[PDB]
């Protein structure tokens, strides 16, 4: 659910995490190279045990591995990691390797036909 | 070279011998111990060595075959100890025919240096042939004179009747010319124009003139420079070669005697 | 389509932008394939109905 | 690009040195710069 | 780096078997994974250290296969008779 | 290959990069969310 | 190796010395042997 | 990170100057007040001295003597590690790429004092590194496979890739597998399960010193003639010792220590009784170390001193002795004594074994237990471990152990470094490939591939040398096939490399390239003359001293004058070939080439030519 | 069985070796697995250096002109530069000798060289012929469709 994928704050979400002051805690950054648009920045993802999720249904088309599409992006997903910075020294997990608002990270998961004991 | 790419590359040309039903090869004995091997581009040499061996042995007449291989096992063999098949004295020797070494030395002495001997077995070559493939232009390398120029014939037809038809497409391009020159040379008020414009009507026309004569001067230059060597050297060469010469020697391979006739 | 190498010479080495992109607007080119070949498509029209007597 | 970019990095470095008033000298001019260069692309890794 | 070994198995080998080193989330554990047609994953497993281990893979394919198929088809027969004959046997004799 | 290749050959995407255009119709809500912390 | 040619019925010289009479005579200075 | 670097400062002081110091007498040990004398202080006259003597500020040298004496336990432990590191901080360095000095406390404790970056290293993970270009911090392409890297998890060895192995100075190429067996194997008998292996040995041997010194004597000849004659087998018996050779025996099966030690010492028993004074080289020059410039070796500047280093080099074993034979050693096989002192030695370094490995009846401390190159249990040894043996020149032995298995968790250890034991390396070396070796198989095989690089090469042939002899190199071009039908014969090609035989052409451009040859060669004479003229009528102020450094002069002026004449041939030679064409620098290209020696820089008229192909360059 | 292949390896060397100096003259007169591994239990220049203590060089040879033809950020992470430092340190302790037992903190790389080696340099275009348009309840359709058409149009201001 669109208010349940990021750790906003909002009023929708069941209160898991709060302050002392019982205030729901949100990971908002705005962005420094793109203000002035919300949807734009940048906030970490919730555990996936805390998600409220629709499950889909859908059936592939007949030439769906041969494509690529999963391929490219689990290549595009899994080719950015952490960095070292040689200019200013240090270790840095640079921008387009973070989730913005709304945004999880995927996970391919492949049944066994041999696990069914029918 | 490592020699198992000489042992691909001279594998199409063959060469005759003879040998008994034992499979050995015959020789000729000499005096104080000696012994050779020979190998004939043309059959019919050996025959006549056993026809002569008929002369005087009916025996050793009655018990020969004839054997034709490339000279890929022979040159495997050259590159072997001699002494672990048995050696004291046998040199194994080529026989080239004498019409094609006459060719060879008539060639050598329209250069200018007039001699009557040879080294080695006549290879011919030509200057601008090269065959070319799908991907790459290998050049062929001919034992015989006639089929050389059996394919340089061809070659040159082709080549000069391209030129031919290039300078018709030159013709084109210039009856175009003339026309925007002729457009405006007497079209218009003269002056400035019409000089610079005949300048460049006699610029050109005079360009293209000598053009034509290199076009058909290349049909009176001559034949293109046929060459002859040794094929002792040229594979001695073959063998050691390493760098420039390596990716010189790998594009050259040998055709099949008398095969661009029939 | 094949481009002359003039075309291609004139969008690289012009040092100028709209230069080149003057140069890639007036190129021209070739097809060697409307000399040698003419492809039609067709499908072979049926004569039973799909849910006819006959069917 | 060049006006976009550089604005970027500038509007970064108010941020910064607005909030740490400390080291707005001019003595950070290789520091400042050096957290600026680490700023704009991305969050400090801490080895841990 | 967290994983020593995976062992490709199956009839067709498309699930591995992998060990999970010391240095991994939870300690030691054996964790099955199938995969997809992804010909990237073969370099990347070499080039961090792993340990590919393949099976013995059987080349006759319908003769390796012959005598284990008529028991999957024979055996749920013997299953059914063995357990009706427990009951109504083994109980009432 | 390919068609129009003479004009084939004619911002921060590098950083933080692209822009996700399916999720603009909850940027208004976002607003209101940071305008009123007590919700 | 290499052998001499001197096209004259041509005669030959190797490094016995055979002369390609025009036939052949096979000059000693007897082919009555074979491989082993 | 590292680059902690420091400045020129004086620390190696050249030990001629030392030995002042070591004949110095007044010295002292501190440093006064700075309020009186300046900082630098190493300047202690008779009353500054005393006073400061008589107030507190610095003991004399001989006060340090006795304090020493005196000094006992634990202050003398604080003293020791005191000066230690203090002597490892400021006297010994490395050197960088720049030439500063890294010294040996710093590098100590930037060591073993990060466990962070030790955990990084231990793990695999690479990491990209951002671009020192400011825009965008795009990782560059850098990445790397590094064959050494996707070589782990293996078992046996680690595939390289040729050239990245040559480029890690891996100069021991295989040389020889043999096997020592506790029972050969029978064809007879069922199976050949009889046999029952002890070890799997291997040898290896330094490449471009086997080229370096065997290349020079026995190169250039048959093969067969040159393995044929006892000279090469003395010299490969005699030699050996000094090309580093080293022997790499792994375990086939299980051994207890026990066993294989006893007949350790009954192999090796044989060997030490058997065999005369040993036969060993003249060191030529000392070979001082540079503490200061702790990682600096000198053969570069030994091959390289005036770029005429064989005549300082002759001139330097003028004073040790003249080598001989070809290659330059000057043989000096010991006299009647040290001939069984050694022997003695060597024997009782023996008599060591089964104490050393089997010290009391208790395992729990036996140097094996503990680690993985034997069992848990104390007396069994694992199979795939593996023990290297190299023996240096003057007597000296190296001895390593590695247990085999996974390459990524594989086990080194050094195990002694026991020095002047020339009659154990002799021992070792003539057993291994002396005249009854423990099987000659081997020591035939590794005597003929030991000839096989002398000419130059090298078995597992790292530089791709389409004439290697064992390993040759093939060329990507397909064999053309010709076809019959006339036309592909194009002919509408311009040109193509001229490559026939001896031909009516080839003599005459090579005749005329003569001319060049000739007209090229004159000049660089002349120009060599006229650098004659100009070292001979220029006013060289000049004391007559020091003769070596005449001679040098002497021998560089020459050398200037031929590098003078190789520049004018080289003019000429651009000019004449630039004249007539690419095909004469062609087959002026084939004739240097093959005139060149295959085994030495410039040998085996010819010398001409190629040198005026090193003119070429 | 290694002596086979060096038989083949002697044949090969002395024809080239031959044929060498044949060539070499004949110009002159026309002007005028056993052994695929290596190892290093010792860095090169030390015991290059150990060795060469003993010998006169008269000239260069081929192995050692590369050896020092070769002789003279990218790698700025520090994983490096401590690789780098434990290099110096065991090649310090390699050479300072000129539980009772030392194990090394390297690996010595016991290499494997592979051999035979080569020189160094949509959519688919199916069609019907004629389209069957669906002729040959209605009021429904009809209706809906008008249906929603005026609602459309009442919605339009
Ligand atoms: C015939 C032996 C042959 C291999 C050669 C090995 C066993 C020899 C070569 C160098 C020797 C050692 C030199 C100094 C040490 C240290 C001292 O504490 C005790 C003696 C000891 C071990 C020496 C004795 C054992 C070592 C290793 C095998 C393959 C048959
Ligand atoms: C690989 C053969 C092996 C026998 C062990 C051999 C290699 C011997 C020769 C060198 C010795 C070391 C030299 C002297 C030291 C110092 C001394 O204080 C304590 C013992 C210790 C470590 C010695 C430990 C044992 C060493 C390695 C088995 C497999 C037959």
């Amino acid at each position: 659910h669109p208010w349940s994928a990021s750790v906003l704050g909002h009023p929708a979400t069941h209160p898991f995490y709060e302050d002392s002051a019982h205030n729901r805690v949100s990971m908002l950054r705005p962005n420094p190279a793109a203000p002035e648009d919300v949807t734009q920045w940048f906030c970490a993802e919730m555990p996936e045990w805390d998600m409220e999720k629709y499950r889909f249904y859908v059936d592939l088309p007949g030439d769906f591995w041969e494509s690529g599409v999963l391929q490219r992006h689990l290549a595009a997903q899994r080719a950015e990691g952490a960095v070292w910075d040689p200019a200013s020294g240090q270790y840095i997990l640079p921008y387009r390797a973070q989730k913005k608002v709304f945004q999880v990270s995927t996970e391919v998961q492949l049944l066994d036909p041999q696990e069914s004991w029918d | 070279m490592a020699k198992d790419e000489v042992k691909a590359r001279l594998a199409p040309v063959p060469v005759y011998t003879v040998a008994n039903p034992k499979n050995e090869f015959v020789l000729v004995a000499g005096e104080n111990n000696t012994q050779l091997g020979f190998f004939f581009f043309r059959k019919e040499d050996a025959e006549a060595l056993i026809e002569k061996i008929r002369e005087e042995n009916p025996r050793l007449a009655r018990d020969s075959k004839i054997l034709r291989v490339p000279m890929d096992n022979v040159y495997e063999v050259f590159t072997t100890p001699r002494e672990q098949t048995g050696l004291q004295g046998i040199h194994f020797r080529f026989m080239p025919d004498m019409k094609q070494v006459a060719h060879a030395l008539q060639l050598y002495k329209d250069a200018g240096v007039p001699t009557r001997q040879f080294i080695g077995v006549p290879v011919f070559q030509a200057e601008g042939l090269t065959v070319t493939t799908r991907d790459m232009q290998y050049v062929p390398l001919f034992l015989c004179k006639e089929d050389l120029d059996i394919a340089v014939q061809s070659a040159y037809v082709q080549r000069n009747a391209a030129q031919i038809k290039l300078y018709k497409d030159k013709a084109d391009k210039y009856q175009a010319d003339y026309d925007q020159i002729a457009s405006q040379l007497e079209a218009a008020a003269n002056g400035r124009e019409r000089g610079g414009l005949e300048s460049r009507l006699a610029k050109a026309r005079v360009k293209l003139e000598a053009a034509r004569d290199k076009v058909e001067s290349v049909e009176r230059a001559p034949l293109p420079k046929v060459e002859v060597g040794s094929f002792e050297e040229v594979v001695m060469r073959m063998t050691a070669s390493a760098g420039n010469e390596l990716a010189a020697w790998s594009q050259v391979m040998f055709v099949a005697p008398e095969l661009l006739r029939d | 389509p094949r481009y002359s190498p003039e075309a291609l010479a004139a969008l690289y080495g012009s040092s100028s932008s709209k230069g080149k992109a003057a140069a890639a607007a007036a190129a021209q080119h070739d097809t060697p394939a409307l000399r040698h070949l003419d492809v039609s498509y067709h499908g072979t029209g049926s004569a039973v109905a799909p849910g006819s007597g006959t069917a | 690009v060049e006006a976009a970019y550089s604005a970027y990095l500038r509007r970064i470095a108010e941020a910064y040195l607005a909030e740490h008033p400390q080291m707005a000298a001019p003595e950070h001019a290789a520091h400042v710069a050096r957290v600026v260069r680490s700023r704009a692309l991305g969050t400090p890794l801490s080895f841990d | 780096g967290h994983v020593a070994r995976v062992r490709f198995y199956g009839p067709e080998k498309n699930k591995v078997m992998a060990t999970t080193r010391a240095s991994a989330p939870g300690g030691e554990r054996l964790c099955k994974v199938v995969l997809p047609p992804d010909p990237e994953l073969l370099d990347h497993l070499v080039s961090n250290g792993v340990v590919v281990d393949t099976g013995v893979t059987e080349d006759d394919r319908l003769r390796a296969s012959l005598l284990v198929q008529m028991l999957r088809y024979t055996v749920p027969f013997m299953v059914i008779s063995g357990l009706f004959w427990m009951i109504h046997t083994w109980i009432l004799d | 290959y390919g068609e129009g290749g003479l004009r084939r050959l004619l911002a921060l995407e590098a950083v933080v990069g692209k822009a996700p255009a399916t999720t603009g119709r909850y940027r208004r809500d976002l607003e209101l969310l940071l305008a009123h912390p007590e919700l | 190796x290499x052998x001499x040619y001197x096209x004259x019925x041509x005669x030959x010289x190797x490094x016995x010395x055979x002369x390609x009479x025009x036939x052949v005579h096979v000059f000693r200075k007897x082919x009555x042997x074979x491989x082993x | 990170d590292l680059s902690r670097p420091a400045e020129s400062l004086p620390a190696r002081a050249d030990e001629a100057a030392v030995q002042a110091a070591l004949a110095d007498d007044g010295g002292w040990v501190g440093t006064p007040d700075p309020s009186k004398y300046a900082a630098g202080t190493t300047q202690l006259s008779a009353r500054e001295l005393q006073e400061e003597v008589a107030k507190g500020n610095v003991m004399t040298w001989k006060d340090f003597k006795q304090q020493v004496s005196g000094l006992q336990g634990p202050e003398r432990e604080a003293l020791l590690a005191l000066v230690a590191q203090r002597v490892a901080a400021e006297r010994m360095f490395f050197t960088l790429e720049d030439g500063s000095k890294v010294s040996l406390w710093d590098l100590q404790q930037y060591v073993d004092n990060n466990p962070e970056l030790a955990a990084l290293a231990a793990s695999v993970r690479r990491i990209a590194v951002a671009d020192p270009e400011d825009p965008a911090g795009r990782p560059l392409p850098g990445g790397g496979a590094s064959g050494l890297d996707r070589s782990r998890g293996l078992t046996g060895a680690a595939h390289m890739s040729g050239q990245e192995a040559e480029e890690l100075e891996l100069d021991w190429g295989q040389v020889g597998r043999g096997a020592l067996w506790r029972r050969r194997p029978t064809r007879w008998l069922l199976g050949g399960l009889d046999g029952v292996k002890d070890w799997e040995l291997e040898a290896y041997a330094h490449e471009p010193l086997a080229n370096q010194l065997l290349g020079a004597k026995y190169g250039g000849r048959d093969p067969r003639a040159v393995v044929a004659d006892p000279a090469y087998a003395a010299d490969v018996l005699r030699a050996g010792p000094l090309l580093g050779m080293t022997f790499v025996l792994r375990a086939a099966r299980d051994l207890p220590l026990q066993e294989v030690a006893s007949s350790w010492r009954g192999l090796l028993g044989n060997y030490l009784q058997r065999q005369a004074p040993l036969s060993l080289p003249k060191a030529v020059r000392p070979a001082h170390l540079d503490p200061t410039d702790l990682n600096g070796v000198a053969w570069p500047a030994l091959l390289s001193r005036p770029a005429a280093a064989a005549h300082a080099a002759a001139e330097a074993e003028a004073a040790g002795a003249v080598p001989d034979d070809e290659m330059g050693v000057a043989w000096r096989v010991q006299s009647g004594k040290e001939a069984a002192a050694s022997v003695a030695a060597a024997q009782q370094l023996l008599q060591s074994l089964p104490d050393a490995l089997c010290p009391g009846p208790s395992p729990a401390a036996w140097p094996l237990t503990g680690t993985k190159l034997v069992d848990e249990g104390g007396r069994n040894w694992r199979r795939g471990g593996s023990v290297w043996v190299t023996l240096q020149p003057e007597g000296g032995v190296l001895v390593q152990a590695q247990t085999g298995g996974v390459v990524g968790e594989q086990e080194s250890y050094l195990l002694t470094h026991v020095q002047g034991q020339e009659a154990l390396a002799g021992a070792v070396m003539s057993a291994f490939m002396g005249p009854q070796p423990l099987d000659p198989e081997l020591a035939a095989a590794a005597r003929s591939v030991l000839l096989v690089p002398a000419n130059g090469f090298t078995a597992a042939n790292k530089e791709r040398d389409p004439n290697h002899p064992l390993y040759p190199s093939f060329t990507g071009v397909r064999p053309g096939r010709a076809p019959r039908d006339v036309a592909a014969y194009t002919l509408a090609g311009g040109r193509t490399p001229l490559l026939a035989a001896g031909g009516p052409g080839e003599a005459k451009l090579a005749s005329e390239l003569r001319t060049v040859m000739e007209a090229a060669l004159a000049a660089a004479a002349r120009a060599e003359a006229e650098a004659l003229a100009d070292a001979a009528t220029s006013p060289s102020s000049t004391s007559s001293r020091a003769a070596p450094a005449a001679a040098l002069a002497e021998a560089e002026a020459a050398e200037a004058r031929r590098a003078r004449g190789r520049a004018a041939a080289a003019a000429v030679m651009a000019e004449g070939l630039r004249r007539l064409g690419p095909d004469a620098v062609a087959m002026l290209e084939r004739t240097a080439a093959e005139a060149e020696a295959p085994q030495g820089g410039g040998a085996v008229t010819s010398s001409d030519i190629f040198s005026l192909a090193r003119t070429l360059e | 069985n290694d002596l086979i292949s060096i038989k083949y390896c002697f044949n090969n060397l002395y024809n080239y070796i031959s044929n060498k100096t044949a060539l070499s003259t004949k110009n002159l007169f026309l002007f005028s697995l056993p052994y695929l591994k290596a190892i290093s239990p010792l860095y090169s220049k030390f015991m290059i250096d150990h060795s060469l203590k003993f010998i006169t060089p008269k000239t260069t040879l081929k192995l050692l002109q590369h050896k020092l033809n070769k002789s003279p950020h990218s790698n700025s992470r520090p994983l490096n530069h401590y690789n780098q430092a434990l290099k110096l340190i065991n090649g310090y302790e390699q050479y300072k000798n000129n539980q009772n037992i030392t194990k090394l903190k390297l690996n010595l790389t016991k290499t494997t060289v592979p051999f035979k080696t080569l020189i160094k340099k949509n959519g688919h275009l199916s069609v019907v012929s004629n389209a069957n348009l669906l002729t040959g309840k209605r009021l429904n359709s009809y209706l809906i469709y008008v249906n929603q058409n005026l609602k459309k149009f009442i919605q339009l201001n």
